[PDB]
């Protein structure tokens, strides 16, 4: 597979929190999916930042990005 | 494409404007500059 | 056959720097997976 | 390790990031269109006998 | 009960939320300030907000109390320091998350970031 | 029988379909 | 047009203070008598460019 | 400062952002945690779990969210609608004639009384 920016150890810790044991293949797949979702969020946030004639990223832009993607808000 | 103009910094150029006779253009950027451009340069006198 | 960027980058451990540098070996974006979608839509 | 070269390499690697998906992103359209297109394609395949017969040929000059 | 009598009695049911906060958030939501909008309506909206918050607070306290007297906090509610002082009841992330889960909110975090 | 001659004009959907077909036609 | 240099122009600048980075858009009227700015707080504000 | 926070900040810096707000990286990390937990729970309920279970869980989740991104040609971005359906709708709309206006009404006419804010005080 490709080279992953997201370390699978975070996924391993998340699995450990839920009492689950994972093989290598699903671990890699989950890491890749998380990486893709992070990329999508970053793209949306940068779109919202550029729409406002700015170069400084704020939490409001990230919240709007999360809203357009139908993700539960973070408070 | 006719030509390209360069000199502004990275970040964005939110606005542009054309002179009354369409011979001069003015732009403003996020690098805190206002620049004026000549659409057609004068003919060289050799 | 520009200064503080260096400090920020060197703050990372060598292992993380190597992991980041390994991205260059990715086979770019052929996006050949779109072939099946195009075939279905064509 | 040369610090300047390493920072340049890290920044260059980061600047070209492009994650790849695991499953394709779906596309949505009305069901009526899909059903109608499927029926039309089936009828055309029946009529043309799988492309072995050209029913659109023209002979003469009309 | 009637809306007219309730609005008339709104003098005696003013909430504790200052008028400045009311005006700020009304303007954010798209409603002009009290000078152009009857002050009674703004007070009514603020009172509804206060009631909602008080309900959440009561739910959180009920959740905290039944826990008081296996014995390991649920994953996903990271927070805290030494653990407070004396036998005082502490508003912690776990009880608030449990309470607001009934209202459709998710407040899950990570405990250690590595 | 009576005979007629008519003309059918192109549309944007036609060009879209043409490009899409060219995209997935091996050489 | 032969020889010479470009045209000289003058410029007047209007500066806004105490915005705290909440301004998103700007626009002048066609006759340069009013200025409007939109913010991230959902409201819009119009000014008289001469203070009248 | 935790790991991957510096990495996310470096990634943001390497893409044009000249300034940030302290708390963005924490938000992104918590979002990743929550997404991983949700997908893991779905996969566990589906079926030791194989890769097919994870793929099925992701596919099911993609039915009601994450309909965005910078997708290009035939990529499910900007709502996920298909170009053919939008072309059909555009053909249907663009068939009518443009409204007739006179010089004495150019700039003063408004929609019908049913679509205007008259009497909202």
């Amino acid at each position: 597979g490709p080279k992953l920016l997201w370390n699978p150890e975070n996924v391993r810790d998340v699995a450990d929190a839920l009492g689950i044991t994972l093989s290598e293949e699903p671990l890699r797949l989950l890491a890749q999916d998380v990486e893709y979702r992070i990329g999508q969020v970053i793209v949306e946030s940068l779109r919202f930042m550029r729409a406002a004639n700015r170069t400084t990223l704020t939490v409001q832009d990230v919240s709007l990005a999360l809203r357009v993607l139908d993700v539960e808000p973070l408070y | 494409l006719i030509k390209k103009c360069r000199g502004h910094g990275k970040g964005g150029i939110p606005s542009l404007s054309f002179s009354a006779e369409s011979n001069v253009l003015v732009s403003g950027g996020l690098d805190c500059t206002v620049r004026v451009w000549d659409i057609e340069l004068p003919a060289d006198p050799n | 056959v520009e200064r503080r960027l260096k400090g920020e980058v060197m703050q990372l451990p060598a292992r993380d720097r190597r992991r980041i540098k390994e991205l260059a070996h990715n086979d770019f974006d052929p996006y050949d997976a779109l072939a099946n979608v195009l075939m279905e839509h064509a | 390790v040369d610090s300047d070269e390493e920072t340049a390499a890290v920044m260059s690697a980061l600047a070209n990031w492009n994650p790849q998906p695991v499953v394709p992103q779906p596309v949505f359209a009305p069901l009526k269109r899909q059903y109608q297109l499927a029926r039309l394609h089936e009828q055309l395949q029946a009529a043309t006998n799988g492309g072995r017969t050209n029913i659109f040929k023209v002979v003469g000059f009309g | 009960a009637s809306l007219r009598e309730f609005l008339n009695k709104m003098d005696d049911y003013a909430p504790i939320i200052p008028d400045a906060v009311t005006n700020y958030y009304m303007t954010r939501a798209g409603l002009p300030p009290p000078p152009q909008t009857d002050i009674r309506l703004a007070r009514l909206l603020a009172l509804a907000t206060q009631k909602f918050i008080a309900d959440i607070a009561a739910d959180a306290y009920q959740y905290s109390r039944i826990r008081a007297s296996l014995g390991i906090q649920r994953p996903g509610y990271g927070g805290g320091g030494q653990g407070g002082s004396q036998n005082r009841t502490v508003l912690t992330m776990e009880d608030l998350g449990m309470a607001v889960s009934e209202f459709g909110v998710n407040v899950k975090r990570s405990e250690f970031y590595r | 029988p009576t005979v007629y001659t008519v003309v059918l004009m192109p549309t944007a959907q036609a060009l879209h379909t043409d490009l899409l077909l060219k995209t997935v036609t091996p050489r | 047009r032969t020889g010479g240099i470009g045209i000289p122009v003058s410029a007047c600048m209007f500066t806004f203070h105490n915005t705290l980075g909440t301004v998103s858009c700007m626009d002048f009227s066609n006759d340069h008598k009013l200025v409007a700015v939109g913010t991230m707080d959902s409201y819009i504000r119009v000014w008289s460019l001469d203070g009248k | 400062r935790p790991r991957d926070a510096r990495t996310l900040e470096l990634l943001l810096t390497a893409q044009g952002v000249t300034s940030f707000e302290p708390r963005v990286s924490q938000l992104l990390l918590d979002f990743a945690y929550r997404h991983t937990a949700a997908v893991l729970s779905d996969a566990l309920h589906l079926s030791s779990i194989t890769a097919n279970a994870v793929a099925l869980a992701i596919s099911s989740r993609l039915g009601y969210q994450f309909r965005g991104g910078g997708g290009g040609y035939y990529g499910g971005g900007g709502g996920g609608a298909s170009k053919d359906w939008m072309l059909e709708l555009a053909r249907e709309r663009n068939k009518v004639a443009l409204p007739r206006v006179l010089p004495s009404e150019w700039g003063v006419r408004l929609p019908g009384e049913r679509f205007v804010l008259s009497g909202v005080s």
